[PDB]
RNA sequence: CGCGGGGUGGAGCAGCCCGGUAGCUCGUCGGGCUCAUAACCCGAAGGUCGUCGGUUCAAAUCCGGCCCCCGCAACCA
RNA sequence: CGUAUGUUCAA
RNA sequence: GUCUACGGCCAUACCACCCUGAACGCGCCCGAUCUCGUCUGAUCUCGGAAGCUAAGCAGGGUCGGGCCUGGUUAGUACUUGGAUGGGAGACCGCCUGGGAAUACCGGGUGCUGUAGGCUU
RNA sequence: UUUGACUGGGGCGGUACACCUGUCAAACGGUAACGCAGGUGUCCUAAGGCGAGCUCAGGGAGGACAGAAACCUCCCGUGGAGCAGAAGGGCAAAAGCUCGCUUGAUCUUGAUUUUCAGUACGAAUACAGACCGUGAAAGCGGGGCCUCACGAUCCUUCUGACCUUUUGGGUUUUAAGCAGGAGGUGUCAGAAAAGUUACCACAGGGAUAACUGGCUUGUGGCGGCCAAGCGUUCAUAGCGACGUCGCUUUUUGAUCCUUCGAUGUCGGCUCUUCCUAUCAUUGUGAAGCAGAAUUCACCAAGCGUUGGAUUGUUCACCCAC
RNA sequence: UCAGCGGGGAAAGAAGACCCUGUUGAGCUUGACUCUAGUCUGGCACGGUGAAGAGACAUGAGAGGUGUAGAAUAAGUGGG
RNA sequence: AAAGCAUCGCGAAGGCCCGCGGCGGGUGUUGACGCGAUGUGAUUUCUGCCCAGUGCUCUGAAUGUCAAAGUGAAGAAAUUCAAUGAAGCGCGGGUAAACGGCGGGAGUAACUAUGACUCUCUUAAGGUAGCCAAAUGCCUCGUCAUCUAAUUAGUGACGC
RNA sequence: GGCGAAAGACUAAUCGAACCAUCUAGUAGCUGGUUCCCUCCGAAGUUUCCCUCAGGAUAGCUGGCGCUCUCGCAGACCCGAACGCAGUUUUAUCCGGUAAAGCGAAUGAUUAGAGGUCUUGGGGCCGAAACGAUCUCAACCUAUUCUCAAACUUUAAAUGGGUAAGAAGCCCGGCUCGCUGGCGUGGAGCCGGGCGUGGAAUGCGAGUGCCUAGUGGGCCACUUUUGGUAAGCAGAACUG
């Protein structure tokens, strides 16, 4: 459990349209970046919304240019899906363990998963797990 | 379009090749440095004449390319187009740099690439022809007119080498008898007095 | 990186190297009553707003590790705290490197 | 402004000489270095530890300590306006004996010597150097051969 | 001369991000159905991932040059 | 539940 | 005259191809019980002594390559200090001292320490 | 109440703000720019430590499927490979590779080097005292082959002593100490910090921009040299590509020397004078000058160069003389 | 010396309003930092007399299936 | 500013506001045809789409957060730990005459051109009725017509 | 605060916060000024750190005060009877990678022709049923050849940097050690004695402490040198 802390500190500014932030305490990912030099002369500020990363919930941010922004940490991996009981889908490790914790998604995705599992082909999921929560949100197959 | 040549006349920079710390540096506009017959043997071009740079300056890609042509051109009317052998002695491997003011200031001065030169020293030979010595005095004349395509003064000198090697004319013949110059293509092999026997052999058998 | 959960290292108090379970040292709780905080309290009564600086402008994207040594032997249970450099990921015990194998996309 | 490296600009000055890599000869840890002797600081490549920083490299030493695979040197270094005896330690592979020092100690034991045989036999032995006299007045020769003349050369444009 | 966003089957666009396997819709082609066309049904083919290098065991993906196409900025005298 | 169409003249 | 063991300097010793090698040695060489280690007694380790200098190795050779050294290049290039020197400049000459590097042309081809051996 | 700094004015931008490699850098060392080419905030239980064996990149030849490319064998192979990363240096019975064992990446006091004020931090060098690893042993090793990879006071937190204090004494909790780590200040010797002002203010500044003048002349304008070519033919009547040499300050840039206790800013209007690189007019030379017209060039600025529509316009454009 | 005149005195008037610098301000703004009047809300007191209700918590039973197989797997979860 | 238009709060224990303070004071000698707070700006004709964002508002069964006081448990006590859970926030609904916002690429008609038509990406919605080089258009002195001998002007038209 | 049919308008010539007194001689890294004479010495615009860049702290450069020593004589008259150092050379020795040079030496760049020709490809021809024959052009190899490098180099200067040129030396005898060790071995230290030709030239008297101001905007020239077309331009080195 290295100290890294799940706050990564980086300039506002120097941020783009794929890159994440923690926007009120919230994972974010952008989906707009328009910057703007107020007066006739002074600092340019930048104005940037992003999408949450677990929540489709759009969050908006008014920074200085110079000013920084918090980061997230991010532990990407998919894991193939076997047995989904009582709502606590049934996952397998690379390293050969296998914990049946997480939950299904709670809407359109979640369903459209277990109907694959129900039918039984090439499937793996990703876990995705920032600050403390977690939240399986992709899908995909083999071939 | 180029800036006029005054602006670079002078080696005043270290050289500062094409390398892998300066890209995108454009073509040079000379490529062809050797024209005329090239296959000629050693022995058809005796006669060489040269000319002989007098300034410590620097020569445009441009320049080199237009005195290549004026210099052609006139061969071919007074010798044929296979009576002389023009080989251009210099090649434009100094990038000059352009700092581009297009409407801040002096901030990050560095500039781009613009073109090359051919750096000069007093004495260093710009252009060579060989052709037979029934032609010094076209040669000089063809010279002459490639003069002015160059800044500075230049000296036409007509050398008392054989064509375009470094062995005195009125003894390689001399040299050649004694095999100790075997005509190789446009020059001469010289055969040291030492190495394997069996390569004297081959020579004298 | 990846530290063993345990080690062969100098004791202080045994005057000898011996076995060490190696844990991972975690900040513990304020006391609330450490002589810094009573101050803080005290000096955060009342009005004035906020009376010490907040510090800001973080840039550290890294901790130092600083590992909890203890001597394994039941009459001797001396800790000792071991730092070692900066990582973004540590893990005690975790599998060892081994070479030569498929990398297994 | 350059970077305060440790070994900045050493490309050169720490490379080893044309084929010269390899193997550190072994003479040169068989060399005995006591203390008060002169040495010549000279950083090598080759050993990595013990290394001279730049600014000794050139410089010239007394020995003072001896330890198992270094000796510690008092060196003349001059920080801006100031010369300071700075005590370094290096490993003996980026040192050697300074020859100037072993051919004065030969010229004291010889100008000693040489003072015990003027005592018998009266002679004065000059021990004091002396700077290069002007030259004595001699008689040249011409053994019959006139000198030869020597005229300039024409002037020939060699290109 | 700046900053950013892109170039992926015939068209529009995912995949990138988040290196291991190029996909969606439409179109194209072949066979049904129909007297015939479309609709509908069953199938099939089709991409140098702008180009050149580098990293990597492995590049559409990471990194760096060049080309192309689009936006943003250019203020106070 | 849910589909549209059928080039010009010509008995 | 020369070897072996351990070397110092680390090509004047390296590389290619060749000729020769008495003696002792060093080798190759024979074998796997033991020691030891291998897919393989090839290597490594061990036990030997039928054969051979074929090889290694040693000495020599070669208008040999390399290397070392000298000449030439050349008082050339460059350079310390100097001038109310020249020249529109670029640059150049002089005075005062220092002084290189190719190509090209010769010569050389290990020296040596300690200990032990061999050569009527 | 705040709203950093540097900066060829300031803002935008960049970080040249803390560092590392090669260069600049002028053969000790040191040496600047918003100089050039790059890199850093990581990574590693081994990629640390020791020992052992081994030799790499590449190429040639050969060998069922097997082919440019799978694996096996021989030969050549001074490193043309690899050593985490940028680069430079270093390294071949190794510093590379493979294997075995390990925790010298441990505990402790000083000295020294680097930056340097010769302070600190960081990093490093050589020892010493313990306790260990490895190897038969010599020996090597207190992190990474070397040159970067990091952080004060206060505070908090943890670890060590049958430790000190906790206030009249005693016991216990608690709190405070001493020593060593960590939590972090990246503006990296370390404030806790958003804008606007054309409604503006003060102290200043020609240390610093906007106008004038100066230097410069890329750019703008004008001229020459050579002569491929154009010109029914014919380089040069008139032209002049590829090149190349200049002049001017009538454009714009570049610079910031003068002026910020003030040199009134554009344009017009009015008025004088001056320059010539001559449009006309006087005298001429040349023609692809029959005449007329036109073009080129010389002496030449004496004299003249206008009336209006649109536009604040300089500039344009058109009408008319 | 007189009447004029407006080329020059980089004429006078004013410690440049522009611009920059100052660890100098002020007017205004807000997702700047830190507060605050007010306001919302909870608690304690003033704060009393009746009446009828509820919840949590702990203690012990003896029950809690059901498309399915068994014919009650009360529901699981182990050792079995 | 204005009439006109629209929106919002409030039935008095109230709305809006004053005030250091007195449940003091203004509106108020008032009572929804009233008072208070905003926008737009006569008349005429219209006032489209968007509740994703930010406001505002409604709701509070219930989960997630949530202070002081209280309640419990351990302890010698200080103290610690737990349960409990106000408003607010979060969650959900409404609201644009609240603040505000209102899209790209490609193909296609039997001359050509163009594109009613179709494909595809995509938004909360993709700018509707209108109007225009406008006191609002860079390019621009836009294009056409008119006005003049001549128009960077004017006017009429056109509108990616 | 008022008041405003709203211009930040008006509120006693005052309004984007009136006027009066006080706090208050408010603070200013900023501008201006800073008063007699002579005498002697005499700078700095550079280093490091700083929310530092018009300022400071720091070292340097300065002055003042000293102190510690060295150097005197033949004579009332006349008359002889070195402590140490250095903006320098010399001698010895070490250091270096610039100038130049080099590329038929590595790395990188680059022009031409020649000869081979195993293989590899193409053109083309015979053959043409099949290989096959044959020629060419390339690629490839070999020997040559043109031209280059701040971030290449085998070589390699000039100028330059360090050190040494004795009495703290040398020579001989002895002793101590817990370090080292086959060994009175090695090393170091201590004690006693002996030895002056003061062991290159030239010049000069040195050593040492305290207190300390101003400065910390610089600018120019030769030569070297970076950016820039260039600049009375911007930035360095060296000495003046
Ligand atoms: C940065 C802080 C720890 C540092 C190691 C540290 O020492 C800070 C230091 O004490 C600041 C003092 C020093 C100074 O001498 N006197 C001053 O009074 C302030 C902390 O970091 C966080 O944990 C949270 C970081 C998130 C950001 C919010 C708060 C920082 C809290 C922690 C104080
Ligand atoms: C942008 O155009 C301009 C800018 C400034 C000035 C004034 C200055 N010019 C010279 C002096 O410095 C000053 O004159 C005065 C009186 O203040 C004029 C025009
Ligand atoms: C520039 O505009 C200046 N001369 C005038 C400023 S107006 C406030
Ligand atoms: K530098
Ligand atoms: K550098
Ligand atoms: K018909
Ligand atoms: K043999
Ligand atoms: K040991
Ligand atoms: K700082
Ligand atoms: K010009
Ligand atoms: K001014
Ligand atoms: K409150
Ligand atoms: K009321
Ligand atoms: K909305
Ligand atoms: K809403
Ligand atoms: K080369
Ligand atoms: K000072
Ligand atoms: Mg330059
Ligand atoms: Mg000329
Ligand atoms: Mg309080
Ligand atoms: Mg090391
Ligand atoms: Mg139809
Ligand atoms: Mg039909
Ligand atoms: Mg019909
Ligand atoms: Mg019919
Ligand atoms: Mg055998
Ligand atoms: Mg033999
Ligand atoms: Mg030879
Ligand atoms: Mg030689
Ligand atoms: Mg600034
Ligand atoms: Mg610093
Ligand atoms: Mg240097
Ligand atoms: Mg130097
Ligand atoms: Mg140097
Ligand atoms: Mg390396
Ligand atoms: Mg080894
Ligand atoms: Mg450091
Ligand atoms: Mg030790
Ligand atoms: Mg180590
Ligand atoms: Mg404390
Ligand atoms: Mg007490
Ligand atoms: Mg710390
Ligand atoms: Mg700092
Ligand atoms: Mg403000
Ligand atoms: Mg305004
Ligand atoms: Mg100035
Ligand atoms: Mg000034
Ligand atoms: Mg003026
Ligand atoms: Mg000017
Ligand atoms: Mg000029
Ligand atoms: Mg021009
Ligand atoms: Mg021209
Ligand atoms: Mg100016
Ligand atoms: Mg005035
Ligand atoms: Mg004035
Ligand atoms: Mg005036
Ligand atoms: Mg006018
Ligand atoms: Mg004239
Ligand atoms: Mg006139
Ligand atoms: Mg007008
Ligand atoms: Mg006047
Ligand atoms: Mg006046
Ligand atoms: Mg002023
Ligand atoms: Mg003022
Ligand atoms: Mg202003
Ligand atoms: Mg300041
Ligand atoms: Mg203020
Ligand atoms: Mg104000
Ligand atoms: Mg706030
Ligand atoms: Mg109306
Ligand atoms: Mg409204
Ligand atoms: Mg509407
Ligand atoms: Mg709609
Ligand atoms: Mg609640
Ligand atoms: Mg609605
Ligand atoms: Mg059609
Ligand atoms: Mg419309
Ligand atoms: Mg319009
Ligand atoms: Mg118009
Ligand atoms: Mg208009
Ligand atoms: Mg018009
Ligand atoms: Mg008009
Ligand atoms: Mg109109
Ligand atoms: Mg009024
Ligand atoms: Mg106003
Ligand atoms: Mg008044
Ligand atoms: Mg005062
Ligand atoms: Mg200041
Ligand atoms: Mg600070
Ligand atoms: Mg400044
Ligand atoms: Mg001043
Ligand atoms: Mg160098
Ligand atoms: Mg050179
Ligand atoms: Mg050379
Ligand atoms: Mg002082
Ligand atoms: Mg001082
Ligand atoms: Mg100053
Ligand atoms: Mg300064
Ligand atoms: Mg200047
Ligand atoms: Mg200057
Ligand atoms: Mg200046
Ligand atoms: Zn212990």
């Amino acid at each position: 459990d290295a100290g890294a802390s799940a706050t990564f500190p980086m300039q506002c500014s120097a941020l783009r349209k794929n890159g994440f932030v923690v926007l009120k305490g919230r994972p974010c990912k952008i989906v707009e970046m328009s910057t703007s030099k107020t007066g006739k002369h002074g600092h340019a500020k930048v104005h940037l919304v992003g999408i949450d990363i677990f929540t489709g919930k759009k969050y908006e941010d008014i920074c200085p240019s110079t000013h920084n922004m918090d980061v997230p940490n991010i532990k990407r991996n998919d894991f193939q899906l076997i047995g989904i009981q009582d709502g606590y889908l049934s996952l397998l490790q690379d390293s050969g363990e296998v914990r049946e914790d997480l939950r299904l998604p709670e809407g359109d995705l979640g369903k459209e998963i277990e109907q694959k599992y129900d039918c039984g082909e090439e499937i793996l999921i990703t876990v995705l797990s920032a600050m403390t929560e977690e939240a399986a949100v992709a899908i995909k197959a083999m071939a | 379009g180029r800036r006029p040549a005054r602006c670079y006349r002078y080696c005043k920079n270290k050289p500062y090749p094409k390398s892998r710390f300066c890209r995108g540096v454009p073509d040079a506009k000379i490529r062809i440095f050797d024209l005329g017959r090239k296959k000629a043997k050693v022995d058809e071009f005796p006669l060489c004449g040269h000319m002989v740079s007098d300034e410590y300056e620097q020569l445009s890609s441009e320049a080199l390319e237009a005195a290549r042509i004026c210099a052609n051109k006139y061969m071919v009317k007074s010798c044929g187009k296979d009576g002389f052998h023009i080989r251009v002695r210099l090649h434009p491997f100094h990038v000059i740099r352009i700092n581009k003011m297009l409407s801040t200031g002096m901030r990050g001065a560095f500039g781009k690439p613009q073109g090359t030169v051919a750096r000069v020293h007093i004495g260093q030979v710009i252009m060579s022809i060989r052709t037979k010595l029934q032609n010094k005095e076209h040669v000089i004349e063809a010279l002459r007119r490639a003069k002015f395509k160059f800044p500075g003064r230049q000296k036409i000198h007509i050398s008392k080498k054989w064509g375009f090697t470094k062995f005195n004319a009125d003894e390689f013949e001399d040299m050649v008898a004694e095999k100790r110059l075997i005509p190789d293509g446009c020059g001469v092999k010289y055969i040291p007095s030492r190495g394997p026997l069996d390569k004297w052999r081959a020579l004298h058998s | 990186v990846n530290v063993p959960k345990t080690r062969r290292t100098f004791c202080k108090k045994c005057g000898k190297h011996q076995p060490h379970k190696v844990t991972q040292y975690k900040k513990g709780k304020d006391s609330l009553y450490a002589q810094g905080k009573r101050r803080y309290d005290r000096k955060q009564s009342g009005y004035g707003g906020q009376t010490k600086p907040i510090f800001r402008k973080k840039a550290k994207t890294t901790k130092k590790i600083v590992l909890r040594l203890e001597c394994v032997e039941p009459n001797c249970r001396s800790k000792r705290m071991l730092a070692i450099k900066r990582c973004k990921h540590f893990e005690l015990g975790g599998d060892k490197k081994r070479k030569g194998q498929v990398i297994q996309f | 402004t350059n970077t305060k490296g440790k070994r900045r600009g050493t490309r050169y000055m720490f490379s080893r000489p044309f084929r010269k890599h390899g193997v550190v000869p072994l003479a040169t840890y068989m060399r005995i270095y006591k203390k008060g002797d002169i040495v010549d600081i000279k950083g090598m490549g080759t050993v990595q530890k013990g290394m001279p920083h730049k600014c000794y490299h050139g410089k010239t030493g007394r020995v003072y300590n001896v330890t198992q695979h270094a000796v510690g040197i008092v060196v003349n270094k001059q920080v801006k306006g100031k010369i300071l005896a700075k005590r370094i330690n290096v490993r003996i592979e980026h040192i050697k004996h300074s020859k100037s020092r072993d051919s004065f100690l030969k010229r004291v034991k010889e100008n000693d010597q040489k003072k015990k045989e003027a005592k018998e036999k009266g002679t004065w032995v000059q021990l004091k150097r002396q700077p290069a006299p002007p030259r004595e007045a001699h008689f040249v020769r011409t053994n019959g051969k006139e000198p030869e003349l020597l005229e300039p050369i024409p002037y020939e444009f060699m290109a």
